[PDB]
Protein backbone atom coordinates (compact mmCIF):
# COMPACT_ATOMS: atom_id res chain seq x y z
CA UNK A 1 0.00 0.00 0.00
CA UNK A 2 1.79 2.66 -0.73
CA UNK A 3 -0.81 5.18 -2.05
CA UNK A 4 -4.30 2.64 -2.41
CA UNK A 5 -6.35 4.01 0.32
CA UNK A 6 -4.89 7.57 -0.22
CA UNK A 7 -4.83 7.69 -4.05
CA UNK A 8 -7.27 5.86 -5.76
CA UNK A 9 -5.84 7.03 -8.98
CA UNK A 10 -2.84 5.45 -10.18
CA UNK A 11 -2.41 2.91 -12.90
CA UNK A 12 -1.66 -0.69 -11.83
CA UNK A 13 -2.64 -4.05 -13.56
CA UNK A 14 -1.04 -2.73 -17.08
CA UNK A 15 0.11 -4.54 -19.46
CA UNK A 16 0.91 -1.45 -21.74
CA UNK A 17 3.99 -3.28 -23.70
CA UNK A 18 1.98 -4.60 -26.83
CA UNK A 19 3.05 -8.34 -27.42
CA UNK A 20 3.42 -10.67 -30.04
CA UNK A 21 4.00 -14.31 -30.60
CA UNK A 22 7.43 -16.04 -31.38
CA UNK A 23 6.81 -16.73 -35.24
CA UNK A 24 10.06 -16.12 -37.36
CA UNK A 25 24.26 -11.88 -55.33
CA UNK A 26 26.46 -14.16 -56.47
CA UNK A 27 25.58 -14.72 -60.45
CA UNK A 28 28.88 -15.78 -61.28
CA UNK A 29 27.01 -17.16 -64.49
CA UNK A 30 27.81 -14.46 -66.48
CA UNK A 31 31.64 -13.71 -68.25
CA UNK A 32 31.59 -10.19 -67.16
CA UNK A 33 34.59 -8.71 -64.73
CA UNK A 34 37.26 -10.62 -62.43
CA UNK A 35 37.98 -10.00 -58.95
CA UNK A 36 41.29 -10.81 -56.83
CA UNK A 37 40.75 -12.23 -54.20
CA UNK A 38 42.61 -9.56 -51.90
CA UNK A 39 45.95 -10.69 -49.96
CA UNK A 40 47.07 -6.85 -48.91
CA UNK A 41 50.51 -8.64 -47.66
CA UNK A 42 50.81 -9.86 -51.23
CA UNK A 43 50.31 -6.54 -53.20
CA UNK A 44 52.05 -5.40 -50.68
CA UNK A 45 55.12 -7.31 -51.46
CA UNK A 46 53.80 -6.72 -55.25
CA UNK A 47 54.40 -3.28 -54.68
CA UNK A 48 57.24 -3.24 -52.38
CA UNK A 49 60.37 -1.49 -53.02
CA UNK A 50 59.30 1.09 -56.12
CA UNK A 51 61.78 3.85 -55.49
CA UNK A 52 59.26 6.04 -58.12
CA UNK A 53 61.42 9.64 -57.71
CA UNK A 54 59.10 12.78 -58.74
CA UNK A 55 61.90 15.33 -60.43
CA UNK A 56 59.68 17.80 -61.34
CA UNK A 57 56.26 16.53 -60.27
CA UNK A 58 54.10 19.39 -62.28
CA UNK A 59 51.10 18.54 -64.08
CA UNK A 60 49.26 21.81 -64.50
CA UNK A 61 47.74 23.06 -68.19
CA UNK A 62 50.93 25.27 -68.31
CA UNK A 63 52.19 25.46 -72.03
CA UNK A 64 55.82 26.33 -72.24
CA UNK A 65 57.56 23.09 -72.92
CA UNK A 66 57.06 19.33 -74.82
CA UNK A 67 55.00 17.39 -72.47
CA UNK A 68 55.16 16.34 -68.19
CA UNK A 69 55.34 13.71 -66.67
CA UNK A 70 56.16 13.00 -62.97
CA UNK A 71 56.97 10.24 -60.70
CA UNK A 72 59.78 9.33 -63.00
CA UNK A 73 63.02 8.57 -61.02
CA UNK A 74 63.73 4.88 -60.09
CA UNK A 75 66.85 3.25 -58.07
CA UNK B 1 95.00 -14.40 -77.71
CA UNK B 2 91.28 -15.57 -78.22
CA UNK B 3 88.88 -12.54 -79.58
CA UNK B 4 85.93 -14.04 -81.76
CA UNK B 5 84.57 -10.82 -83.20
CA UNK B 6 80.85 -9.89 -83.85
CA UNK B 7 79.40 -9.74 -87.35
CA UNK B 8 77.08 -6.59 -87.21
CA UNK B 9 75.56 -5.98 -90.23
CA UNK B 10 73.50 -2.63 -90.15
CA UNK B 11 71.15 -0.91 -92.67
CA UNK B 12 68.42 1.12 -93.74
CA UNK B 13 66.15 0.39 -91.27
CA UNK B 14 67.61 -3.14 -89.91
CA UNK B 15 69.84 -4.25 -88.26
CA UNK B 16 71.37 -7.88 -88.13
CA UNK B 17 74.05 -8.92 -85.58
CA UNK B 18 75.52 -12.20 -84.28
CA UNK B 19 79.49 -13.54 -83.65
CA UNK B 20 81.70 -14.43 -86.64
CA UNK B 21 81.32 -17.86 -87.93
CA UNK B 22 77.75 -18.17 -86.56
CA UNK B 23 75.08 -19.05 -89.20
CA UNK B 24 71.87 -16.91 -87.97
CA UNK B 25 72.49 -13.33 -86.88
CA UNK B 26 71.39 -13.90 -83.03
CA UNK B 27 69.98 -11.02 -82.58
CA UNK B 28 67.98 -8.62 -85.36
CA UNK B 29 65.60 -5.94 -85.50
CA UNK B 30 65.28 -2.41 -87.07
CA UNK B 31 66.05 1.58 -86.24
CA UNK B 32 62.85 1.97 -84.33
CA UNK B 33 63.34 4.41 -81.66
CA UNK B 34 60.38 4.87 -78.91
CA UNK B 35 59.56 6.81 -76.04
CA UNK B 36 55.94 7.06 -74.24
CA UNK B 37 53.82 9.16 -76.33
CA UNK B 38 51.37 9.49 -73.14
CA UNK B 39 51.56 10.36 -69.56
CA UNK B 40 51.78 8.22 -66.22
CA UNK B 41 51.57 8.96 -62.55
CA UNK B 42 50.70 5.95 -60.77
CA UNK B 43 53.09 3.33 -60.19
CA UNK B 44 53.38 0.02 -62.11
CA UNK B 45 54.96 0.96 -64.74
CA UNK B 46 59.23 1.23 -65.73
CA UNK B 47 61.00 4.46 -65.75
CA UNK B 48 63.30 5.90 -68.69
CA UNK B 49 61.13 6.18 -71.83
CA UNK B 50 64.19 4.67 -73.66
CA UNK B 51 62.34 1.03 -74.60
CA UNK B 52 63.47 -0.16 -77.67
CA UNK B 53 63.60 -4.22 -77.97
CA UNK B 54 61.03 -6.63 -77.46
CA UNK B 55 59.21 -4.19 -75.23
CA UNK B 56 58.40 -1.91 -78.28
CA UNK B 57 56.77 -4.73 -79.52
CA UNK B 58 54.77 -4.84 -76.52
CA UNK B 59 54.58 -1.72 -76.02
CA UNK B 60 53.56 -0.11 -79.48
CA UNK B 61 50.11 1.98 -78.74
CA UNK B 62 52.02 3.72 -76.08
CA UNK B 63 55.55 5.29 -77.16
CA UNK B 64 56.95 6.99 -80.19
CA UNK B 65 59.14 5.95 -82.90
CA UNK B 66 61.89 7.66 -84.56
CA UNK B 67 64.85 6.24 -87.42
CA UNK B 68 67.70 8.55 -87.11
CA UNK B 69 69.94 6.72 -89.42
CA UNK B 70 68.64 8.83 -92.36
CA UNK B 71 69.21 6.92 -95.82
CA UNK B 72 71.68 4.51 -93.72
CA UNK B 73 72.83 7.97 -92.23
CA UNK B 74 73.12 8.66 -88.73
CA UNK B 75 71.85 12.13 -87.27
CA UNK B 76 70.81 11.52 -83.77
CA UNK B 77 74.18 10.50 -82.55
CA UNK B 78 73.53 10.01 -79.17
CA UNK B 79 70.58 7.85 -79.71
CA UNK B 80 72.76 5.51 -82.43
CA UNK B 81 74.90 5.20 -79.55
CA UNK B 82 72.12 4.07 -77.04
CA UNK B 83 70.68 2.06 -79.73
CA UNK B 84 74.58 0.16 -79.59
CA UNK B 85 74.69 0.01 -75.50
CA UNK B 86 71.25 -1.44 -76.36
CA UNK B 87 73.02 -4.10 -78.27
CA UNK B 88 75.93 -4.02 -75.47
CA UNK B 89 73.00 -5.31 -73.18
CA UNK B 90 74.09 -8.55 -71.49
CA UNK B 91 70.91 -10.93 -72.98
CA UNK B 92 71.83 -8.83 -76.06
CA UNK B 93 75.81 -9.05 -75.98
CA UNK B 94 77.36 -9.92 -72.34
CA UNK B 95 80.69 -8.92 -74.01
CA UNK B 96 82.83 -5.52 -73.72
CA UNK B 97 83.91 -3.48 -76.54
CA UNK B 98 87.30 -4.25 -75.42
CA UNK B 99 86.62 -8.32 -75.17
CA UNK B 100 85.97 -8.62 -78.90
CA UNK B 101 86.30 -6.73 -82.46
CA UNK B 102 83.39 -6.03 -84.54
CA UNK B 103 82.79 -5.74 -88.70
CA UNK B 104 80.17 -3.75 -90.17
CA UNK B 105 78.71 -2.49 -92.66
CA UNK B 106 79.51 0.74 -95.26
CA UNK B 107 76.70 1.75 -97.27
CA UNK B 108 78.95 3.81 -100.44
CA UNK B 109 78.82 7.38 -101.39
CA UNK B 110 78.20 9.16 -97.82
CA UNK B 111 80.11 11.63 -95.90
CA UNK B 112 82.78 9.65 -94.13
CA UNK B 113 82.63 12.11 -91.15
CA UNK B 114 80.08 10.14 -90.14
CA UNK B 115 82.51 6.76 -89.98
CA UNK B 116 84.85 8.99 -88.22
CA UNK B 117 82.14 10.50 -85.18
CA UNK B 118 81.21 6.49 -85.26
CA UNK B 119 85.47 5.05 -84.91
CA UNK B 120 85.65 8.01 -82.62
CA UNK B 121 82.51 6.63 -80.02
CA UNK B 122 83.73 2.57 -80.71
CA UNK B 123 87.27 3.51 -79.98
CA UNK B 124 87.18 5.86 -77.57
CA UNK B 125 83.81 5.79 -75.37
CA UNK B 126 83.72 1.99 -76.18
CA UNK B 127 87.46 0.91 -76.54
CA UNK B 128 86.43 -2.05 -79.23
CA UNK B 129 90.32 -3.56 -80.93
CA UNK B 130 89.13 -3.34 -84.17
CA UNK B 131 86.65 -3.07 -85.83
CA UNK B 132 86.00 -3.04 -89.84
CA UNK B 133 83.13 -1.65 -91.59
CA UNK B 134 83.02 -2.41 -96.02
CA UNK B 135 80.98 -2.29 -99.03
CA UNK B 136 77.50 -4.89 -98.44
CA UNK B 137 78.66 -6.29 -102.25
CA UNK B 138 81.42 -8.31 -100.90
CA UNK B 139 78.96 -10.18 -98.54
CA UNK B 140 76.98 -10.84 -101.13
CA UNK B 141 80.00 -12.02 -103.16
CA UNK B 142 81.15 -14.60 -100.32
CA UNK B 143 77.21 -15.67 -100.31
CA UNK B 144 77.54 -16.45 -103.42
CA UNK B 145 80.87 -17.65 -103.84
CA UNK B 146 81.22 -15.70 -107.03
CA UNK B 147 83.51 -12.81 -107.37
CA UNK B 148 82.45 -11.51 -110.33
CA UNK B 149 79.04 -9.45 -111.26
CA UNK B 150 76.75 -6.64 -110.05
CA UNK B 151 75.07 -6.42 -106.74
CA UNK B 152 71.88 -4.25 -106.27
CA UNK B 153 70.37 -4.21 -102.88
CA UNK B 154 68.00 -2.61 -101.55
CA UNK B 155 66.84 -1.73 -97.45
CA UNK B 156 63.96 0.69 -96.49
CA UNK B 157 65.38 3.67 -98.28
CA UNK B 158 68.51 2.98 -100.30
CA UNK B 159 69.29 1.18 -103.17
CA UNK B 160 72.73 0.49 -104.72
CA UNK B 161 73.82 -1.82 -107.57
CA UNK B 162 77.58 -2.34 -107.67
CA UNK B 163 79.35 -3.66 -110.59
CA UNK B 164 82.73 -5.70 -109.77
CA UNK B 165 84.66 -8.06 -111.70
CA UNK B 166 87.00 -10.94 -109.42
CA UNK B 167 86.50 -8.69 -106.31
CA UNK B 168 88.37 -5.75 -108.08
CA UNK B 169 86.18 -2.87 -108.30
CA UNK B 170 85.13 -0.27 -110.87
CA UNK B 171 84.12 3.03 -108.83
CA UNK B 172 82.80 4.69 -111.93
CA UNK B 173 80.65 1.76 -113.10
CA UNK B 174 79.21 1.76 -109.77
CA UNK B 175 75.33 3.12 -109.27
CA UNK B 176 72.34 3.85 -107.03
CA UNK B 177 69.25 5.75 -106.40
CA UNK B 178 68.63 5.94 -102.91
CA UNK B 179 64.55 5.49 -101.76
CA UNK B 180 62.91 2.10 -101.13
CA UNK B 181 59.81 0.73 -99.27
CA UNK B 182 59.47 2.95 -96.55
N1 LIG C 1 58.63 -9.37 -96.45
C1 LIG C 1 59.07 -8.23 -97.01
N2 LIG C 1 58.41 -7.66 -98.03
C2 LIG C 1 58.84 -6.52 -98.59
N3 LIG C 1 59.93 -5.86 -98.19
C3 LIG C 1 60.67 -6.31 -97.15
C4 LIG C 1 60.29 -7.56 -96.51
N4 LIG C 1 61.18 -7.78 -95.54
C5 LIG C 1 62.08 -6.78 -95.58
N5 LIG C 1 61.78 -5.91 -96.55
C6 LIG C 1 62.54 -4.70 -96.89
O1 LIG C 1 63.81 -5.11 -97.38
C7 LIG C 1 64.84 -4.50 -96.62
C8 LIG C 1 65.96 -5.45 -96.25
O2 LIG C 1 67.16 -5.03 -96.88
P1 LIG C 1 68.34 -4.70 -95.86
O3 LIG C 1 69.42 -3.97 -96.61
O4 LIG C 1 68.65 -5.90 -95.01
O5 LIG C 1 67.45 -3.72 -94.96
P2 LIG C 1 68.05 -2.70 -93.93
O6 LIG C 1 68.81 -1.83 -94.88
O7 LIG C 1 66.90 -1.98 -93.30
O8 LIG C 1 68.86 -3.60 -93.06
C9 LIG C 1 64.24 -3.97 -95.34
O9 LIG C 1 64.84 -2.71 -95.00
C10 LIG C 1 62.77 -3.86 -95.65
O10 LIG C 1 62.46 -2.51 -95.96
Amino acid sequence: DPKYADLPGIARNEPDVYETSDLPQEELTSTSVEHIIVNPNAAYDKFKDKRVGTKGLDFSDRIGKTKRTGYESGE
Amino acid sequence: IANQPVVIDNGSGVIKAGFAGDQIPKYCFPNYVGRPKHVRVMAGALEGDIFIGPKAEEHRGLLSIRYPMEHGIVKDWNDMERIWQYVYSKDQLQTFSEEHPVLLTEAPLNPRKNRERAAEVFFETFNVPALFISMQAVLSLYATGRTTGVVLDSGDGVTHAVPIYEGFAMPHSIMRIDIAGR
